[PDB]
C-alpha cells in the first residue's frame, strides 16, 4: 500500500505443504482485503 | 405568436439553463446540424474558430494542431461513414467547445422563428459546469458568441494538459466522477473523510455536485475513486447483517452506487494548475471581459452548489426554465428539485417540449404550487365550523377517522 | 521553405534531350538541414564522430501526451510507469538524423540519397538495467556502429545512449537501422545480410500461448504524432510528397505503430503492472499502414529470458502482415512463503 497495490503472485513452496499457508492467505484475501484487488494464489504441489 | 413569450412579457417570468459536460453531445450536435435548414450561423461560427486561434501570442502550442475543423467533422457525419471514437470526442479538448457548440446552435433554433418575440427576456441566465461559459455571452451582445467555444477551446485544453485520464478499467466502470445515491451529504462527506484521512494531498476526493437532497456527486482520481468504492460496500454488506434481524434503526441503507461516464476530474484541485494557464489564453485573445478569471474558478477549482444556486433564481418567482443543453442535461436533475414549487420545465430543442413554446394553446405549463392544495375553513347552515380538505369536501365531515380495529 | 532544382538541355542526344544537374544531391541537403535542425540543435561530428544530446527533460504532460496519443482499454489494460520505455525515440530522434550523411558517405557512396525513399528496418530498446523516471534529466548519445550498402540499397545502423543528468549514469541503449534505397558502397557491404537479437544468460524455454487479441485504430492524421516526435517528414503529412515518393498514401509513422503494438504488450501480458517488467522491445515494420486503419494484434508466451517471458507480437490487417514484435517481459511479482 506504501509501496504501490499493483499486481501481486503469492506462491507456496514444499510441494504438499503449499495448500496450507496459502488457504491461510485466501481466506485472509477475503476478510480483511475485500478491496477488490488482483491477486494470485498458487501452490507448488496444486498449481505447479 | 408564441403564448409563453407572450406570457413572458405581460404574465409569468422566465429563466435560461445550460447544461454541462457528460451530456452525450456529439449526438445531439449530429441531430442538430441534420434538423437545421438553416446554416446561417455556423458559416462565421467556423471561421471564427479558424481565425482566433491563429492571433493567439498564449503559449497554446500543443492545443491548436490537436483542434479540429468543426465544419470537416460534421460533413463527414453527415455522409455516414466517418467519425473518431466516443473516446476522443468526448475528451475535453474536442468536446468543451462542442458541446457549447450544440448549446449555441439551440438557441438560434428558437431564435429562428421568434426572434422579434424570442428575444432577450429571461430574469436571470445561469448554467452548469462548462454550461456556465455560453450563459456569460447570451447575455452579452451577439459578437461575443464564439468567445464562449473560444474559452471552451481553451477550458478543455489546459484541463487535459493538467490533468488526463491514465487508466480505466471494465468493472464499475471507474472514471473520474463517481455518484451516490440515498446518502445524506453529510454521511457520504464522513466516509468521504474516513478514507480521504488514509490518503496523501496529492489524490483526495472531494464533494463535486449536490444533484438533490441525499443524491451527491464526489469526484477524484479514479483509482482513488475505488478505494472509496470499497468502504461503502462493506458498510452496505454489514448493515445487511441488520436488516436481516428484522430492525429498523437496525436496517440497511439501501444506497445507489454506480460511476458516471464522464472522462476527467472537474471541480477538483487537480485541474488548479489549469487556472493560470487558461486566464493568459483569455487575455491575449480578444476574449477580454472580467469574468474569464471567475468562470475559470468555477468550473476548474471552485465546486458547483446547484440546487441551490438555479432554486434561488426560482425563489425569486420565476416560473420557466429552458435548457438548450447537449440531449437534454440539466433540465431534468432541476425538475423534482423543485418539483410543486411552482416551477416547470421544458427541455429546449426536445421536440415535444418545443411543441409548446410554438402556439398560443399549448403554452402554460405550469407545475402544480402545493399550497394550492393547502387546506381551508368552511362554514355551514347551523353554523358548524369544518376544516376543508379533498376528504372533508366529498363527505362533508371532519377530516379525521377512527380506523377500523 | 522553399526547395529548388535545375536542369540542363543537350539535344545533340535525341534519347538524352534532357539531363539534370550533379549538384542535386548536395543542393538535396541544404534543403533538409534548412528545415529539419534550423540550427537549432548544433554539434559538428563527421558520422563516426559522437552526435550529442544536450540537455533533456520529462514533463508529466509528455508522460500523458504519448500514453494519450496511443491507448487500449476495451481489452483490460491499465498503463503504469513514469515514463514508458517507447518514450525514449522522442528524445533520440533529431541527433540519429544527423549521421545518415557525411564525408565517409563521401568516400565510399556517392551519397545519393532521397530522403523520401528513407526506410526504417529496425528498431529496440535494450536496458542497461535502469528504467526511465520522474523529473531527473537526461542527455542522450548517438553513434553509428556501421554504415551499409544492401542490394536494395544504403542502410544505416544508429546506437544511442541514453543518460540520467543528475545521476550521471548511462540508463539505457537505443538501436535504430534505417534504408535509403539507391546507394552502394565498400563501406559496409550486406545483401540479404542483417540480424539482432535479445539475448540472457540464463534461459527457460515453454510452450506457445496465447495471451490477447488485440484491436488498434490508426490515427486520423499523423500530424499528432509528428509534433511529440519530432519528425517532420512530409511522407506522412503533406500528400503531395506522399505521391511524389510512390506511396500508398500519409503512411502511418511506424514509430507511432511501434509505441502502438508496445503499448498492448505493455497492458497485456505486462498486466496492470508494466513499469518494471518490461526490460526491452523490438519492432520491425513488415509493411506500409494508412490512417484509420483497423490493425489485430496478437502476444502469445514463446521462452523465458534471465527470469524475464519473452513475448511474440504478430500484426494483421486484413490479410497483410505489417509488424513483428519481440518483448522481454518480466513475471507478475512473486511473494514466496514456506
Amino acid at each position: 500500500a506504501a509501496g504501490g497495490l499493483g499486481v501481486e503472485r503469492f506462491v507456496e513452496i514444499g510441494v504438499k505443504s503449499a495448500p496450507t499457508v496459502a488457504g491461510l492467505a485466501t481466506n485472509t484475501l477475503k476478510l480483511p482485503e475485500y478491496s477488490h484487488s488482483t491477486v494470485e494464489v498458487l501452490n507448488s504441489e496444486r498449481d505447479a | 405568436a408564441h403564448a409563453l413569450v407572450d406570457r413572458l412579457s405581460a404574465g409569468e417570468p422566465y429563466a435560461v439553463a445550460f447544461g454541462g459536460q457528460g451530456s452525450a453531445w456529439l449526438e445531439t450536435l449530429e441531430e442538430l446540424v441534420s434538423s437545421a435548414g438553416i446554416e446561417s450561423e455556423l458559416a462565421t461560427l467556423a471561421g471564427e474558430a479558424e481565425l482566433l486561434l491563429e492571433p493567439v501570442a498564449s503559449e497554446l502550442v500543443v492545443v491548436r494542431p490537436i483542434g479540429f475543423e468543426p465544419l470537416q467533422w460534421v460533413r463527414a457525419l453527415a455522409a455516414e461513414e466517418p467519425v473518431p471514437s466516443d473516446k476522443q470526442l468526448t475528451s475535453a479538448a474536442v468536446s468543451v467547445p462542442g458541446v457549447l457548440l450544440t448549446q449555441i446552435a439551440a438557441v438560434r433554433a428558437l431564435a429562428r422563428q421568434g426572434m422579434d418575440l424570442t428575444a432577450t427576456p429571461p430574469v436571470a441566465v445561469a448554467g452548469h459546469s462548462q454550461g456556465v461559459l455560453a450563459v456569460q455571452a447570451l447575455a452579452a451582445k451577439g459578437a461575443k458568441d464564439v468567445e464562449l467555444l473560444a474559452l471552451a477551446q481553451l477550458i478543455g485544453a489546459a484541463g487535459t494538459l493538467v490533468a488526463r485520464r491514465r487508466g480505466i478499467t471494465v468493472l464499475g466502470d471507474r472514471p473520474p466522477m463517481v455518484s451516490v445515491t440515498n446518502a445524506d451529504p453529510e454521511r457520504i462527506y464522513e466516509l468521504l473523510e474516513e478514507f480521504s484521512s488514509d490518503v496523501r494531498t496529492v489524490l483526495p476526493p472531494v464533494l463535486s455536485i449536490r444533484n438533490g437532497r441525499r443524491s451527491v456527486v464526489i469526484t477524484g482520481t479514479p483509482e482513488q475513486l475505488s478505494r472509496f468504492e470499497l468502504y461503502c460496500t462493506q458498510i452496505a454488506e454489514k448493515e445487511e447483517a441488520e436488516r436481516k434481524n428484522k430492525l429498523r434503526g437496525g436496517a440497511v441503507f439501501a444506497p445507489v452506487f454506480d460511476p458516471v461516464q464522464v472522462e476527467v476530474g472537474f471541480h477538483t484541485p487537480r485541474l488548479s494548475d489549469g487556472i493560470e494557464i487558461v486566464g493568459r489564453w483569455a487575455e491575449t485573445v480578444g476574449l477580454d471581459v472580467e469574468l474569464a478569471k471567475e468562470l475559470t474558478e468555477s468550473i476548474l477549482v471552485r465546486q458547483v452548489d446547484w440546487v441551490d444556486e438555479i432554486t434561488e433564481l426560482h425563489e425569486a418567482g420565476a416560473r420557466w426554465i429552458l435548457d438548450l443543453g447537449p440531449g437534454d442535461i440539466l433540465t431534468r436533475l432541476t425538475a423534482p428539485v423543485i418539483r410543486g414549487l411552482g416551477i416547470g420545465i421544458v427541455p429546449a430543442a426536445t421536440r415535444g417540449g418545443q411543441r409548446n413554446l410554438f402556439t398560443v394553446g399549448a403554452v402554460p405549463e405550469v407545475a402544480r404550487p402545493w399550497s394550492s392544495y393547502a387546506p381551508t375553513v368552511v362554514k355551514l347552515p347551523d353554523g358548524s365550523v369544518k376544516l376543508e380538505t379533498k376528504f372533508t369536501r366529498l363527505t362533508g365531515r371532519s377530516p379525521i377517522l377512527l380506523a377500523g380495529m | 521553405i522553399e526547395i529548388r532544382f535545375t536542369l540542363t538541355d543537350v539535344v545533340r542526344s535525341g534519347g538524352a534531350p534532357i539531363v539534370e544537374v550533379d549538384d542535386a544531391a548536395t543542393a538535396m541537403r541544404a534543403v533538409l538541414a534548412i528545415a529539419a535542425g534550423v540550427e537549432g540543435p548544433e554539434n559538428l561530428p563527421k558520422v563516426v564522430d559522437n552526435t550529442a544530446t544536450v540537455t533533456v527533460d520529462w514533463d508529466p504532460e509528455r508522460v500523458a501526451d504519448h500514453t494519450g496519443v496511443t491507448a487500449t482499454f476495451g481489452a483490460p489494460l491499465a498503463p503504469t510507469l513514469t515514463v514508458v520505455p517507447d518514450a525514449l525515440v522522442g528524445r533520440c530522434w533529431p541527433a540519429v538524423f544527423a549521421a545518415i550523411g557525411s564525408a565517409a558517405t563521401e568516400a565510399g557512396f556517392p551519397v545519393i540519397e532521397g530522403l523520401l525513399s528513407l526506410v526504417h528496418l529496425d528498431h529496440a530498446a535494450r536496458l542497461l538495467a535502469e528504467l526511465p523516471k520522474e523529473p531527473a534529466e537526461f542527455t542522450v548519445t548517438a553513434k553509428a556502429s556501421a554504415a551499409t550498402d544492401t542490394e536494395v540499397g544504403r542502410v544505416v545502423p544508429v546506437s544511442v545512449e541514453v543518460r540520467n543528468a543528475a545521476d550521471g549514469a548511462l540508463l539505457a541503449t537505443l538501436e535504430e537501422r534505417f534504408a535509403i534505397r539507391g546507394r552502394t558502397g565498400a563501406a559496409e557491404l550486406t545483401d540479404p545480410v542483417r540480424a539482432g537479437g535479445a539475448i540472457s544468460d540464463n534461459a527457460t524455454d515453454t510452450p506457445r500461448r496465447r495471451r490477447r487479441d488485440v484491436t488498434v485504430g490508426a490515427p486520423v492524421d499523423m500530424r499528432p504524432f509528428a509534433v511529440v516526435s519530432g519528425d517532420h517528414n512530409p511522407i506522412h503529412t503533406d500528400r503531395a510528397a506522399a505521391l511524389l515518393a510512390g506511396l500508398e498514401g500519409p503512411i502511418v509513422h511506424g514509430m507511432w505503430l511501434s509505441a502502438a503494438a508496445q503499448h498492448v504488450v505493455t497492458a497485456t501480458d505486462g498486466k496492470p503492472v508494466p513499469p518494471a517488467k518490461l526490460i526491452g522491445w523490438t519492432a520491425r515494420f513488415l509493411g506500409m499502414v494508412k490512417p484509420g486503419d483497423q490493425v489485430d494484434f496478437r502476444v502469445d508466451r514463446v521462452g523465458i529470458d534471465v527470469g524475464a517471458e519473452v513475448l511474440e507480437v504478430s500484426a494483421r490487417i486484413g490479410s497483410e502482415l505489417v509488424m513483428a514484435a519481440t518483448a522481454r517481459l518480466a513475471a507478475p511479482k512473486t511473494v514466496y512463503a514456506f
